[PDB]
């Protein structure tokens, strides 16, 4: 039984049916494979670590935990307070296994201040005047331990006596927390391998799993990662995840004795034949992704030979994207389109990825996708999957079902993901283009466009000053070059503050108070300066945008105004660490990409909010029928009608403030904001949505504008 | 105050206390990392020069 110690990565899925899947889902592909592994990693230990995390240094914690055997056979047996505890040895006389005198017991019953005497001389009694390691040392003995406090570490903690003594001495939730430990044990089995979150002495039969990704920052033991890694490194004990799939373990890639050419290795062949009629007809919060190594090549030489080329690593591209596009390993696909741009699917892979680096080293690169580079790449081949794991998506980058705004530098390929991707399916409702907000919308709203006005003001300056500014921006070494650039910045700032802010502030409901809005902006400042209650995510894409916009020639400005605007926005943007935009894209579109893999049809839902007919008529509306009108705020999808109905009885504590004008422009607002995590993870939401009457034929004439408040209630539909 | 108020437990054996306290420190190879980094430092320095 070789043991592999595991430290979870950045977004390790925890509520998964099997911890094993979040490690690398390829291990579940074959029965012949999954039968070779045990897991352990019990929940009770997890909870203990969650508590002690705030009270021990990494070195101490590692030193304490490292000695614990794999299946913890011991228990911590909490004792009740002496007045309570003493009665137990007489309620059952044979339970007085230490045979404490009856006189002392009833002397304790008589005393106003019952002493620790009942605890005194009891073997392996742990007083509150004890330390964490004291418990751990006894844990290695396997026998149960008697303690006088709940804050203990290393073994499941359960009551020694019936609850009657601890009641009053402890409170409900405290009395509740020990229940699984009161009947804790479960068996551990002797398979070939056993994974574990519990650390251990690294040695000839213990290995550290290396996934090549950042740890879970929230996971309490991530602080141990450096010390563990270096110790493994100095003794060559790291294991790349692929090594686990081989019949015999070895740290290495491309071994002699194995070609590593088997269906098990090919992560692209994601298959789901088995079923259990479980409520998760699908868990749309769990998303399988892969890290892949891809080889890029340019045109061959005059004699058909080709250069060695370069291979890069793409991180955490969702696998269903590739599978649905029938991408296969070992196939040299064409990279460039007719017009020289990238083929769409490659762009999607880049956009939804987290990062792109050179394969060998750990240097991240922003890829160019234009005619800039000489000997440009024309062919691409995916070679192998460095890792393939499922990841939790629920509410990770964005928090509210209402709306979210993503900031990207000018020249990004947002158009591709918002148009080509849904168009590539165009059969299942993904979003409504009327709900997505292009970052350029407000700039286009002014009667002379914001760009035209900026150009018109700008030309008043001397051309040489403008020329000097543009050159300085392009030339990286031109530090500051204050005169030229600052003058332009002043004009930009003055104009934007003057015109853009009031215009932006005049579109408040359009950004947030629709069904569900996805919005783009060139900088967070564009929203903060206008006080728009929408979460803003500072994204970034792993492609060079500057060169990209240098290829777009059909614009108001001759490619020079564009770079000027780009610099201005970047200067305007607040200094902060930006996140990969792919994560947000994964949160939005990811679940939808798994739809075609499903076996059974979907079921629609919604949470319509009522509307009394009185106010409508009072507002001059002509409406048939007495029953209150209702309006669909947001539609959802499930597939197990049973559990879906079972989950529909919850009453959301979020009111809706519906507002609609005479022009039927309808708006919604949730007084308590609706958070995404509140949505059960079996659901599925569209990227964007537009509120609308459930039955437009009920109304016969729109009176004046209307506002009202109502509750929210998930309901079926037909 | 420190130099005028120092005290210890009555029957103290320094060797036992220090030994019991120093045991966890010298428990791993971590105390040798600096040696390796120094070696690389040397080779890098000479080659650069």
């Amino acid at each position: 039984m070789i043991t592999i110690v595991v430290i979870p990565t950045a977004h390790f899925s925890w509520t998964d049916t099997n911890f094993l899947n979040s490690v690398d889902y390829r291990l579940t592909s074959q029965p012949k494979i999954r039968d070779r592994f045990a897991v352990y990693a019990p929940g009770w230990l997890r909870r203990q670590l969650d508590e002690f995390s705030a009270s021990l240094t990494a070195s101490e914690l590692l030193q304490a935990l490292q000695t614990i055997p794999i299946p913890v056979k011991a228990r911590c047996l909490l004792l009740p307070k002496p007045k309570r505890f003493a009665q137990w040895l007489l309620d059952v006389p044979s339970a007085n296994i230490w045979h404490i005198p009856v006189t002392t017991l009833r002397a304790t019953v008589a005393s106003k201040h019952p002493s620790s005497d009942v605890y005194n001389y009891i073997p392996d009694h742990v007083p509150p005047s004890a330390e964490f390691d004291t418990v751990t040392r006894r844990v290695a003995a396997g026998r149960d331990i008697y303690v006088r406090s709940t804050k203990v570490l290393g073994a499941p903690l359960c009551l020694a006596a019936p609850a009657k003594y601890y009641a009053g001495y402890l409170s409900t939730h405290q009395l509740d927390g020990v229940y699984p430990d009161n009947w804790a044990p479960d068996n551990f089995h002797k398979r070939e391998f056993c994974l574990t979150i519990l650390p251990s002495l690294l040695g000839p039969r213990t290995f550290l799993l290396d996934v090549d990704a950042d740890r879970d920052a929230s996971y309490p033991l991530s602080v141990l990662w450096p010390q563990l890694r270096v110790l493994a490194l100095k003794s060559r004990l790291l294991l790349p995840p692929v090594a686990l799939l081989r019949r015999v373990v070895d740290p290495g890639l491309k071994p002699t004795w194995s070609a590593d050419s088997d269906a098990a290795f090919r992560a692209l062949r994601l298959s789901r034949p088995s079923s259990a009629s479980k409520p998760t007809g699908f868990d749309f919060s769990a998303l399988p992704v892969v890290d892949i190594i891809c080889l890029f090549e340019s045109e061959p030489d005059d004699h058909g030979r080709v250069a060695p080329g370069t291979r890069l690593t793409i991180h955490s591209v969702p696998t269903d994207l590739l599978t649905s596009l029938s991408i296969q390993e070992g196939v040299r696909y064409p990279l460039r389109q007719e017009s020289g741009m990238f083929v769409p699917w490659v762009l999607l892979a880049l956009l939804m990825s987290d990062d792109v680096t050179i394969s060998g080293t750990r240097r991240s690169v922003k890829l160019e996708t234009a005619h800039a580079s000489a000997r440009p790449f024309v062919h691409i081949t995916v070679e192998r999957c460095a890792s393939a794991r499922v990841v939790d998506v629920r509410g990770s980058p964005a928090m509210y079902a209402n709306a979210v705004c993503l900031t990207l530098p000018k020249g990004s390929y947002k158009s591709t993901i918002i148009d080509t991707l849904p168009a590539m399916f165009s059969d299942l409702s993904i979003l409504e283009q009327a709900a997505v907000i292009d970052s350029d919308a407000l700039g286009d709203s002014l009667r002379p466009s914001f760009e035209t006005q900026f150009l018109e003001r700008l030309e008043n300056l001397d051309p040489k000053l403008l020329d000097r500014a543009v050159a300085s921006i392009l030339s990286p070494a031109s530090d500051t070059s204050d005169d030229a650039v600052t003058t332009v910045l002043d004009v930009f700032n003055a104009l934007y503050r003057e015109v853009m802010t009031p215009a932006q502030r005049s579109r408040l409901p359009l950004l947030t108070q629709q069904g569900r809005v996805l919005a783009f902006a060139h900088s967070d400042y564009e929203l903060l300066s206008a006080n728009i209650p929408i979460q803003v995510v500072r994204g970034s894409i792993p492609i060079d945008h500057v060169v990209n916009l240098l290829a777009r020639r059909n614009r108001v400005g001759g490619t020079a105004l564009q770079v000027l605007l780009d610099y201005c926005y970047r200067t305007q943007a607040s200094p902060l660490a930006p996140t990969p935009a792919g994560r947000l894209y994964k949160q939005l579109f990811g679940p939808w990409l798994m739809v075609p893999r499903l076996s059974d049809p979907l079921i629609k839902l919604r949470l319509v909010a009522s509307a009394p007919a009185k106010v409508l008529r009072a507002a001059g509306w002509t409406i048939d029928g007495d029953p209150p009108l209702e309006v669909s705020c947001l539609c959802a999808y499930v597939t197990d009608r049973a559990m879906a109905a079972a989950l529909i009885e919850r009453r959301l504590d979020s009111r809706a403030l519906v507002n609609v004008g005479g022009d039927q422009l309808m708006f919604v607002e949730y007084a308590p904001p609706l958070p995404l995590v509140s949505i059960p993870r079996t659901f599925l939401l569209p990227v964007t949505y537009v509120v609308h009457w459930v039955s437009p034929q009920r109304v016969l004439l729109n009176g004046g504008n209307v506002s009202f408040t109502s509750g929210l209630e998930w309901t079926f539909d037909d | 105050v420190a130099m005028l108020c120092g005290q210890t437990e009555t029957n103290l054996i320094p060797s036992h206390h220090y030994g019991k306290a120093f045991a966890p420190l010298f428990a791993s190879n971590a105390m040798f990392t600096r040696n390796q980094r120094a070696v690389i430092t040397r080779e890098a320095f000479v080659c650069a020069r």
